[PDB]
């Protein structure tokens, strides 16, 4: 089954523990390191605060994502799969073009 | 300290009184005819043996004078057994035999620089002579005959000798533990096995023996502690879905995944169990990967940067099956192809060619064991513990001699090898006369030890040597059965690098000892 | 590929480690200190705070800016290339000029 | 420490009284009209026993070599023990008297080394012997004689 | 001295002056050294620095020498100064300095010889009231160091 | 080093040494014929030449000459 | 060395290959006769960090050729 995530937080799976690519030729071994970017898998109506209305968030299902990878952000498991649901909050880029 | 110091003959007289306590004390333990000696001990009981090197040890002097004597001639005794482990005893014999004889030029007015000259001269003839007599020992007959020989006679530790060092074939290890009951025991195991028990003892399928068993199990070498399970349930699953059992060799298994791996093994849902890895430091990498290459596995350690989460199935190494007990893990036949496993072995083989130590090159001989042939233990049989012991040293005694029978060929005993290289080197001269008398000196100390051998039968020494030194090549002294005959066809052999080793040391030291002149020490 | 900062958040990039100059004629060796001064790479369309509509940010893609550096900031990499994104919070002037 | 050395039959002479002393102390309790040792104790009261192997482990010697030939002897007395925990006096009353009988006849000029093979041979032989002349001991009554008489 | 801000005003005003200059402190440490190494390097500025003769209270006394000696003005926080505030002319000057691996030497200072004279007259009368031994060589080494040689 | 204020980050390929062929064991690095030219090697030398001359104790002269043969002949 | 011949020319010999600016050093031989090793150039007392490095595994040793060399005087 797929998840729905409660108005304003949003469900994201991360991406590669230090893709052996950086600076260039070089395949750099993990040196205790994790992934900030991310795609976005659900996304919540909105945030509700201040009561008048509702506002939308401003990423899509599917969006590449670049969070702040922190206390606001927790873990979980979907058909056994890693993923994250943090708050749009903690969102803070998307890697485009 | 104040010192006291002497000279001339007064100090050599003090230095052979010396010489003599020890060599004394060491002769009446040589050939069959030996007798025991009995070292005290403030620990426990008295030790009797009849191991020169022992004896040796224990002699000190009052007289430091005579001691100083006594803790030189010590050495050839000593260096004697680090290198051939036998024929301690005649090397001492010798020593006492070059100096005796040597000191008593020095009184007729010799130049003991010289007189040492020509003792070496001599020497490094003699050895030649015997690398010229040695023929090789490579059948298990002849094996039987240099370990029942150095067993003081005992025609079944030779026999047990000869049997491992043939079942674990040449590059295999041997070694001697008390036994349990009244006879000798040999145990060969097969193939490669370890001091590892399992983890937890529930992991054993079978009670009966107390041990656990599984049949064409994968492997998993883990180079790391083993703490979350997380680590492993992508390796897990890919096991389960091939329906076959699984070996973890880890640096270790503690608490939170070896509980897990506990309850998922008993529930009967995959057949694993767990084992720490042989040894520690450095050389537990180095043997774990051993274990790689005898299964065909991939050793997965945190230095690569490798995770085990990321490990398919063909990383793991294989086997045939595998056997468990409370301290004892064994894989029987792995799937590594000999061209891997004969190559990691020839790699090995230059590891002791560079191992520049002792302790560095017991373990790689113990490794290519275990990847090679196979590993042998003898167990020596006594009623006593005054029995064990001197029997239990025998064993390892011949255990020596035979590894040295094999690597450098034999002569003949009963001393009679040495006395033959004396008449060949009849003509030896030096560049000046003294010379000549230390050549001399040294060819007359060759006949020492079948001249002891014969004095503990209680028999005439210089009647034997005649008759023996009136003879040809291999003829000698049967002291056992007193009886003359060739002595390579009555079985008496004597490892040549023990022949050659006993005259090298005693003369070595024997010949420093002659050039004595002034000695100082503690005052009384 | 670029960046496309999340509302409010600014992806700005680091100056020189201690130019070596201040003073005057003097080269000032590494204090152990770093820099203030950046410049903006991309400007996210503004806070939404309060609801009631979006207001834009008052830092434009190309200035140059003297930060705050602290929490509120991070870490990352572009194309290989090292980059940071705080919020317009910790923007605290424009050099100019 | 600077060693006393001795040898043939001076080193044996001491060694014999050694085994001797320890022998004789063990030999005052066999059998029925066996007699008591007393064993003195820093500790507290001595101790008055029967049992040849609690007399044995007392006895030191202050003959460094007298001593050895003690230490030794005393070992036969220790492990026929650990073995069955009983007969360790006869034990050493039968070593004692290998010993004496043996030495003389090292005397006589034999050769020790084969002295001791034949008795070893006898010995093997004797066990044989021995386990032919057993009969099973299985009713109460004959453990109760085991008993009694031990 | 640990942080080179406390130098900035003073290098520069000498940098801009073309002469090299020696540092005599109580100490030059990690920060502030390192800085000057890497500044004196490059052929910004001829520098270089060297710990101050003695330890305890005859240091300042005897640094205050080697001020008169060259007419320079020792900066201590004592009188409550800062490195900050010191222009050129509170720099002390020679003609020539030679320095080893443990011996700094000053050649030839601008100090006039009304206050050298003066300042030795003074440590003239150091010691006449000097009640020690060991308060009596010192001031003598200083003496010599000032007026004759060594 | 950090001494001179210099980081591993900013050196190009022109600061590394360079040579022929290099043999490490266990415990023994050895460089074969290195690019320097003899004009600074035998410069290098003729300082640590000086270095014993003033080396007032006994000590600090064993490793000195030690160096010069590193540099110079051989050992 | 009271009239030994194999000393002296040893000893000679070695004079002759590290020069005159190279040292001697005698240290304890393996087995029975008298050893002279001479190391050519530049080498010291340092094995590789990790066993990994090692490209010839019948030396148990490390071989480069025309590499650059990365002298760093920090850790
Ligand atoms: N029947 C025999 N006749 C003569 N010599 C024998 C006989 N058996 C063994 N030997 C000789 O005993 C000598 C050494 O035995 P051993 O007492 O251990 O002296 P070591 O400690 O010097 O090995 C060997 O030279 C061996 O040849
Ligand atoms: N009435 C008896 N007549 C002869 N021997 C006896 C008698 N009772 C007991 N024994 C013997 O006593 C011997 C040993 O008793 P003990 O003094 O305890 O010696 P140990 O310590 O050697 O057991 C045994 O040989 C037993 O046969
Ligand atoms: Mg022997
Ligand atoms: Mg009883």
């Amino acid at each position: 089954m797929n998840i729905r995530p409660l108005h304003d937080r949003v469900i994201v799976k991360r991406k590669e523990v230090e893709t052996k690519s950086a600076g260039g030729i070089v395949l750099t071994g993990s040196a205790a390191a994790k992934s900030t970017r991310g795609e976005v898998l659900a996304v919540g109506n909105g945030r509700i605060l201040e009561n008048g209305e509702v506002k939308p968030l401003d990423v899509k299902v599917g969006d590449i994502v670049i969070f702040n990878d922190g206390y606001g952000v927790k873990s979980e498991k979907i058909d056994n799969e890693e993923v994250l649901i943090m708050s749009e909050s903690d969102i803070l880029a998307i890697v485009e073009a | 300290a104040a010192k006291d110091v002497k000279f001339g003959n007064d100090a050599r007289v003090k230095m052979l009184r010396g010489v003599n306590v020890l060599a004394d004390a060491v002769k009446v333990t040589l050939g069959p005819k030996g007798r025991n000696v009995v070292l005290d001990k403030s620990f426990g009981a008295p030790t009797i043996t009849k191991d020169g090197v022992s004896v040796a040890r224990e002699i000190e002097l009052e007289d430091k004078f005579e001691n100083m004597g006594a803790q030189m001639v010590k050495e050839v005794a000593s260096k004697a057994n680090d290198a051939a482990g036998d024929g301690t005893t005649t090397a001492t014999v010798l020593a006492q035999a070059i100096i005796t004889e040597g000191l008593k030029a020095v009184a007729a007015g010799m130049n003991p620089m010289d007189l040492k000259r020509g003792i070496d001269k001599a020497v490094t003839a003699a050895v030649e002579e015997l690398k010229a007599l040695s023929v090789p020992c490579s059948d298990s007959k002849a094996i039987a005959q240099v370990g029942t020989i150095s067993a003081n006679s005992d025609e079944t530790v030779g026999k047990l000798i000869a049997e491992a060092m043939d079942k674990v074939g040449k590059e295999g290890v041997i070694t001697v533990e008390d036994g349990t009951g009244l006879q000798d025991e040999l145990d060969v195991v097969e193939g490669m096995q370890f001091d590892r028990g399992y983890l937890s003892p529930y992991f054993i399928n079978k009670p009966e023996t107390g041990a656990v068993e599984l049949e064409s199990p994968f492997i998993l070498l883990a180079d790391k502690k083993i703490s979350n399970i997380r680590e492993m349930l992508p390796v897990l699953e890919a096991v389960a879905k091939a329906g076959k059992p699984l070996l973890i060799i880890a640096e270790d298994v503690e608490g939170e995944a070896l509980a897990t791996l506990v309850v998922n093994t008993m529930r009967g849902i995959v057949k694993v169990a767990a084992v720490k890895a042989p040894g520690f430091g450095d050389r537990r990498k180095a043997m774990l990967q051993d274990i790689a290459t005898l299964t065909g596995g991939t050793v997965i350690s945190e230095e690569i940067g490798m995770e085990l989460e990321k490990a398919t199935l063909e990383d793991l190494g294989q086997a045939k099956r595998v056997v468990i007990n409370k301290d004892t893990t064994t894989i029987i036949d792995g799937v590594g192809e000999e061209a891997a496993i004969q190559g990691r072995v020839a790699q090995i083989r230059q590891q002791i060619e560079e191992a520049t130590s002792d302790y560095d090159r017991e373990k790689l001989q113990e490794r290519v064991a275990k990847l090679a042939g196979g590993v042998a233990v003898i167990k020596v049989g006594a009623a006593t513990e005054v029995e064990m012991k001197e029997k239990k040293a025998r064993v390892e005694d011949a255990l020596h001699a035979t590894r040295a029978a094999v690597e450098e060929g034999v002569v003949a005993g009963g001393g009679v090898a040495l006395i033959r290289v004396a008449s060949k080197l009849a003509d030896l001269r030096g560049q000046n006369e003294d010379q000549n008398v230390g050549i001399k000196v040294a060819l007359r100390a060759m006949e020492a030890p079948l001249r002891q051998i014969v004095l503990n039968c209680g028999e005439e020494p210089s009647v034997v040597a005649n008759t023996v030194k009136g003879g040809d090549g291999n003829y000698g002294y049967n002291a056992a059965t007193e009886e003359y005959g060739n002595m390579i066809d009555m079985g008496i052999l004597d490892p040549t690098k023990v022949t050659r080793s006993a005259l090298q040391y005693a003369a070595s030291v024997a010949g420093l000892m002659i050039t004595t002149e002034c000695m100082v020490t503690d005052l009384p």
